[PDB]
């Protein structure tokens, strides 16, 4: 079987840079006939996904021309010029004449920007969620770049895994930064069981993690 | 104008079964190899299988995650297209896709049809405001929220003081947890104007009918 590999994952970009994305393979997709069907798809958020190029390096009508695809055998190349706001969304390549048939793992383009460290903000579960016999305690960690982050939770000092869901925001249209809330939902009984609890996040930003906790005493 | 329209999404039962069709017009059918591709929320676009066109036979290929599930067929006499998925699973949960394939390859892609498989019934969230603690250092600004537990189906909306305050509002993605969802929202404003002005998440999940404002009190 051939092995497909789209990079990047995410591609930071300035308005009017070029961009280009890479669609790799194990070994030669080319056809017997001669052609090559490696395609290029964009998809725009929440909206269906449209072609772009078809056959390697044929440019489908009404796609502007700053569009283009490239490559051969293995390799392959979308290359966007002059990229604008209208570009914004996540590219796929694709190609359904070798096993695994498949799109690729996506190239969301994203605008580049400032490196901002997040602003963490832990909150105690209230007194409602409280009566009814659960206790969620909240964290978010908004605003920073570039995107990548971690978080821990920890409990009288003590690392905690289980019960905890992250939520994360698709980069501000007006600020271009990422936002994170990570909930740590515990029983009422298991909460009152410990006292410290902490969110602590790791950032390129910082060599030091931003610890903020609270004591139910 | 060449048309693809895909329907007969809805909430599935897991272990159930769900038909998905994709109607055509516009164009010879026949001609048409076609694809079935589907995109579960927060996740990356997927290609399901496609049935070629009378030329190769209307044969058919499907993914490793879905051969022997589901089914691709089509009614050559109708223009239709159909995605007969079997026992139903909470990873089938996504946005379905048709779209035709030739020369020019997937040139023309329907709107997708949206599947959701749970068991789940409606019920409304619990929302739980969301305060720093008596003890946290003060600040220039301050950042509050509400937390909208265990709801089902989607969606909720989220305001705060009626819209009144909508920058640097962050209403977070959706997460299932308990088979149900749960979605938290975070507001800023300047520690000066709170708790002298109040701070209300106006929240409604028009399924179960309901409305909560919640007051972030210290
Ligand atoms: O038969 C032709 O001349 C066109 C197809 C050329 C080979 N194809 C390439 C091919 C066909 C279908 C797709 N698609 O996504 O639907 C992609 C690539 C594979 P097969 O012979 O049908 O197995």
């Amino acid at each position: 079987d051939v092995l497909m590999t789209q990079t990047p994952l995410s591609l930071p970009v300035s308005l009017g840079d070029q961009a280009s994305i890479s669609c790799r393979f194990s070994q030669s997709i080319v056809h017997s006939n001669g052609n090559t069907y490696l395609e290029w798809y964009l998809q725009k958020s929440g909206q269906s996904p449209k072609l772009l190029i078809y056959k390697v390096s044929n440019r489908f009508s009404g796609v502007p021309d700053r569009f283009s695809g490239s490559g051969s055998g293995t390799d392959f190349t979308l290359k966007i010029s002059r990229v604008e706001a209208e570009d914004l969304g996540v590219y796929y390549c694709f190609q359904g004449s070798h096993v695994p048939r498949t799109f690729g793992g996506g190239t969301k383009l994203e605008i580049k920007r400032a490196d901002a460290a997040p602003t963490v903000s832990i909150f105690p579960p209230s007194s409602e969620q409280l009566t009814s016999g659960g206790a969620s305690v909240v964290c978010f960690l908004n605003n920073f770049y570039p995107k990548d982050i971690n978080v821990k939770w920890k409990i009288d000092g003590s690392e905690r895994q289980n019960g905890v869901l992250n939520s994360w925001t698709d980069q501000d249209s007006k600020d271009s930064t990422y936002s994170m809330s990570s909930t740590l939902t515990l029983t009422k009984d298991e909460y009152e069981r410990h006292n410290s609890y902490t969110c602590e996040a790791t950032h390129k930003t910082s060599t030091s993690p931003i610890v903020k906790s609270f004591n139910r005493n | 104008e060449v048309k693809l329209v895909e329907s007969g999404g809805g909430l599935g039962q897991p272990g159930g079964s769900l038909r998905l069709s994709c109607a055509t017009s516009g164009f010879t059918f026949t001609d048409y190899y076609f694809n079935w591709a589907r995109q579960p929320p927060g996740k990356a676009l997927e290609w399901l299988g496609f049935i070629r066109n009378k030329a190769k036979g209307y044969t058919t290929e499907y993914s490793a995650s879905v051969k022997g599930r589901f089914t691709i067929s089509r009614d050559n006499s109708q223009g239709i297209l159909y995605l007969q998925m079997n026992t139903l699973r909470a990873e089938d949960s996504a946005t379905y896709y048709c779209a035709r394939w030739g020369s020019y390859a997937m040139d023309y892609w329907g709107q997708g049809t949206s599947v959701t498989v749970s068991s789940a019934k409606t019920t409304p969230p619990s929302v739980y405001p969301l305060a720093p603690g008596s003890a946290a250092q003060t600040n220039s600004m301050v950042t509050l929220g509400c937390l909208v537990k265990g709801y089902f189906p989607e969606p909720v909306t989220v305001t705060w003081n009626s819209g009144s305050l909508s920058s640097g509002v962050h209403t977070f993605p959706a997460v299932l947890q308990s088979d149900l969802y749960t979605l938290s929202s975070s507001v800023t404003v300047p520690s000066s104007p709170r708790p002298s002005e109040t701070v209300t998440c106006n929240v409604a999940h028009p399924a179960s009918s309901t409305k909560v404002d919640k007051k972030i009190v210290p």
